[PDB]
């Protein structure tokens, strides 16, 4: 529950945002490399 | 908030362009759960020094002489983090001071008057205090303030992090002093671009400065640097004549908040792939814009600092009497007549009465500064707070591993002449009871044991040492089923048997009961099959000697100490059942204190030792109310030590090797504190 | 009534590391 009150926070939290239209590639690897995770963290705290 | 970013401090832009890079590369071999680097600016290492202490920065890599300047309060800092500066086969943690001049300038050490000069920076170790330290007194009064007599015999220099305003001539060469990348003279390239650009003459260094800066053997051919007894010498020969040796840079952080495990976490998963050119696209000790970033140039890996070494321990006892002498400014004068009085480390208040009224007893030489555990008061005579106490050999080994030397002995056989006559030590038995006449030597397990204390020679080492040829396991947890060994962790169940209550169960001190030789013995009457004592423990505690109810009714007759074949053999004879020759106890203190404890224990001893009679309305030194407090009961006579003051010389080769057989199984905190020095 | 437990795969452990977590469900990992 803990882990899914978190990745709920931190998905909310990024479209709270800055919103950037304009990343660099790295950025755009970790970007959505980061926000993946996050969704990954919901499914599978979901099932658990 | 992801709670295991590790925030890190930047001098200037060019340290935090590093910082940037260092954090995108780290993000991507480590996992998203854990460490990541997070950069925070600052102006000097002082703003970041004081933003580690108020919580906006939590770690950064200075010299060693910045750590002095770093533990100080109400910063409160502690070195987490060293770094070794060899080939990967040999680390080494030192590194060497020297001081690099033009050539054929023409004046050794004693001509430096009024040259010009180029520091590294004010309070750094190879720049300022080695440097300073060996000129020191040599300067004319007034001493204080420093640099303003250093300002006065110098005819103009560049020491960076000095004040300006309130001094010229420091900042004489440089245009103005700053603490940062961005001053061209700041470092340890930049002192060497100080003497290269011909704007001072002499320029204070580390000895592979000049092997980075220059790669053409000319080059290195022209530079010299001047040695102690006043000669030149080419700087390839650097291991002849260093100024002095310096620890190694260190990373700080907090003494409580930390964080270490994150620290050294990071520190090490980044040492793994970045650091010894396994990858060629990032470098972790090198970058094209500006060098010495973030790290040194000449390191090549890192070390965990061990949790017992603080500040204070990490720079060694002479390397901070020579900072703090040199930031006061005494150059001291020392008379050896006069002696000032011996500080006797006591432990837990059943050490503290004794030892104060033997210090009221005295006229004054002796007073008392006391511990918890005698781990504590042996790093309290490492740091300066004590002065000398009394250790059995078994501790005499660690303490002569963190550098303490032994001066007197203990002899425990009376004779006409004990205080010259050398002793050959005492035995170590183990003593079973005769209701159990099924005990051997081969089969001890699952049996309850019962120890002195853990680190103890009869106790400890002995013991174990011959079951651990035996068992080939480090633990002994799992051979006794239970047992009473104080000073152990509190998860196993040798701290499961023993007595005191509460919280001071296996406490390594008088407060626990069955602590010690008598106390042990008390583990076997009570409860124990086996207990490891010395050899004269049963006749001392036996007979109706000691007044304490327990041992009233005890015979010494019936109980047994069994030999190493397996024979059974009563305790009258000692000599047929010892398993090893122990050494005896030993007082043991620092180098320059060795002369003096010497003199007035001897004549501290010719009061108050073995012939005084009537010891109730008197005083005794030896004589104690059957605990052991500050010396062994049977001690007659300090026997002088002489052409023998050392721990291998003292403690004999047998014993060395037996302590040495169980060299990678001990769990002392301190003996791997004091391993960590040696390279 | 109900005396047993037929399910038993809430039983799990993670790494050394703490780094990744394996489930006894399907598909044992979020990656
Ligand atoms: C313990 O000390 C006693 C007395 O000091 C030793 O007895 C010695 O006995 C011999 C007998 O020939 C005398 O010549 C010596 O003068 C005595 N004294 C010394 C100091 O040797 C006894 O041998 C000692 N025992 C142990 C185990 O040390
Ligand atoms: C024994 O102690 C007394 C106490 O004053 C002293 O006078 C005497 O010299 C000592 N004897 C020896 C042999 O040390
Ligand atoms: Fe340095
Ligand atoms: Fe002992």
């Amino acid at each position: 529950l803990q882990k899914v009150k978190h990745s709920i926070d931190q998905v909310t939290a990024l479209s709270d945002g800055v919103k950037p239209k304009q990343v660099t590639k790295n950025r755009l690897k970790e970007y959505y490399f980061n926000i993946g995770n996050y969704y990954s963290i919901f499914k599978f705290g979901k099932d658990s | 908030v992801p709670d295991k970013t590790v925030r890190w401090c930047a001098v200037s832009e060019h340290e935090a362009t590093k910082c940037q890079s260092f954090r995108d590369h780290m993000k991507s071999v480590i996992p998203s759960d854990g460490p990541s680097v997070a950069c925070v600016k600052k102006a000097s290492y002082l703003d970041c020094i004081r933003a580690i202490a108020a919580n906006e920065a939590d770690a950064v890599t200075l010299d060693a002489g910045l750590v002095y300047d770093a533990y100080l309060a109400p910063n409160n800092l502690k070195p987490v983090v060293a770094e070794f500066y060899g080939s990967k086969e040999d680390p080494q943690t030192f590194y060497y001071a020297v001081a690099v001049v033009k050539k054929d300038s023409g004046f050794q050490m004693n001509q430096l008057r009024g040259k010009k000069s180029c520091h590294t920076g004010l309070g750094r170790s190879a720049g300022w205090n080695i440097p300073i330290g060996l000129l020191y007194c040599d300067l004319p009064e007034p001493r204080k303030p420093l640099e303003k007599a250093v300002a006065n015999f110098f005819s103009g220099s560049c020491a960076p992090c000095a004040d300006g305003t309130d001094f010229p001539q420091l900042c004489q060469l440089c245009p103005g002093c700053g603490c940062s990348t961005l001053n061209q003279y700041f470092g340890y390239s930049g002192a060497f671009k100080c003497l290269k650009d011909g704007a001072g003459d002499v320029a204070f260094v580390k000895h592979s400065t000049i092997f980075e800066n220059l790669a053409n053997k000319a080059d290195r051919d022209q530079y010299e640097l001047l040695c102690l007894d006043n000669t030149r010498k080419p700087v390839d020969e650097y291991k002849d004549c260093h100024l002095a040796q310096v620890p190694s840079h260190t990373v700080v952080a907090r003494s409580m908040g930390g964080k270490e495990d994150l620290i050294w976490e990071l520190l090490n998963q980044a040492q793994e792939h970045f650091g010894k050119d396994k990858s060629k696209e990032f470098q972790l000790f090198s970058s094209p814009h500006g060098k010495d970033l973030l790290f040194k140039d000449s390191a090549h890996g890192f070390l965990k600092v061990p949790p017992r070494m603080d500040a204070k321990m990490y720079l060694g006892y002479e390397y901070v009497t020579a900072i703090r002498n040199l930031r006061e400014g005494t150059c001291p004068e020392a008379p050896t007549d006069e002696c000032k009085p011996v500080k006797w480390c006591a432990l837990s208040h059943h050490e503290r009465l004794k030892c104060d009224e033997w210090s009221v007893n005295s006229v004054g030489k002796i007073e008392c500064v006391s511990a918890e555990t005698t781990e504590d008061c042996i790093a309290k005579i490492m740091n300066g707070e004590a002065d000398a106490m009394s250790l059995d050999g078994g501790f005499v080994y660690i303490a002569g591993k963190c550098g303490l030397v032994p001066v007197l002995a203990e002899n425990y056989n009376k004779s006409d002449n004990c205080e010259d006559t050398p002793e050959a030590g005492y035995f170590a038995v183990a003593v079973v009871k005769k209701s159990a006449s099924d005990l051997t030597w081969d089969n001890l397990k699952g049996k309850k044991s019962c120890h002195t204390a853990v680190g103890r020679t009869a106790g400890w080492n002995i013991p174990m040492g011959l079951l651990y040829n035996k068992i080939n396991h480090c633990r002994f947890d799992e051979f006794f089923s239970e047992g009473c060994a104080p000073g152990s962790k509190k998860d196993s169940s040798l701290c499961k048997l023993c007595m005191g209550s509460g919280l001071n169960l296996c406490e390594p001190n008088n407060k626990e009961g069955y602590y010690g030789y008598t106390g042990a013995f008390r583990c076997l009457v009570e409860k124990g099959d086996v207990a490891f004592v010395k050899h004269q423990t049963v006749p001392q505690n036996t007979g109706g000697k000691n007044p304490d109810p327990w041992a009233k009714n005890l015979n010494e007759k019936d109980y047994e100490l069994l030999c190493l074949d397996g024979t059974r053999k009563p305790v009258e004879e000692y000599a047929n059942c010892h398993l090893a020759r122990a050494p005896n106890h030993a007082v043991v203190t620092r180098k320059d204190k060795e002369a003096c404890v010497h003199k007035i224990l001897r004549q501290q001893q010719h009061l108050f030792g073995s012939n005084v009679t009537d010891c109730s309305g008197n005083f005794c030194l030896f004589r104690s109310e059957t605990k052991d407090l500050l010396f062994r009961d049977d001690t007659v006579c300090l026997a002088k030590l002489h052409d023998r003051n050392t721990y291998e010389k003292y403690l004999g080769e047998e014993y060395v090797k037996a302590v040495g057989n169980l060299r990678k199984c001990s769990t002392s905190s301190l003996l791997e504190a004091c391993t960590f020095r040696r390279p | 009534s109900t005396n047993t437990t037929d399910n038993i795969d809430y039983f799990d452990i993670s790494d050394e590391s703490n780094y990744y977590l394996i489930s006894q469900l399907r598909p044992h990992f979020s990656n």
